[PDB]
């Protein structure tokens, strides 16, 4: 259940959301996230990186084969 | 929910 990120992701500036911040993870390229379960219909995974849980888009990471 | 544009000048 682990995802590479290939870009950084600051949800604060770059999120579409306007709930981006407080339901989607921050991280930048390289961070290494927990997924559990699949991607939904909106085409995020529910994620975990660094003690916290949150929303994470499949198009900035890239899952580990 | 909608999903980020990946930064151009990253990509």
């Amino acid at each position: 259940r682990y995802f590479v990120a290939m870009f950084d992701y600051d949800p604060s500036t770059m999120s579409p959301n306007p709930d981006g911040c407080d339901e989607e993870l921050p991280f930048q390229e390289g961070d290494t996230i927990k997924v559990f379960g699949d991607k939904d219909a909106d085409g995020f995974y529910w994620g975990e990186l660094r003690g916290r849980r949150g929303y994470v888009p499949h198009n900035m990471v890239s899952e580990v084969e | 929910r909608k999903l980020p544009e990946i930064p151009k000048n990253k990509k």
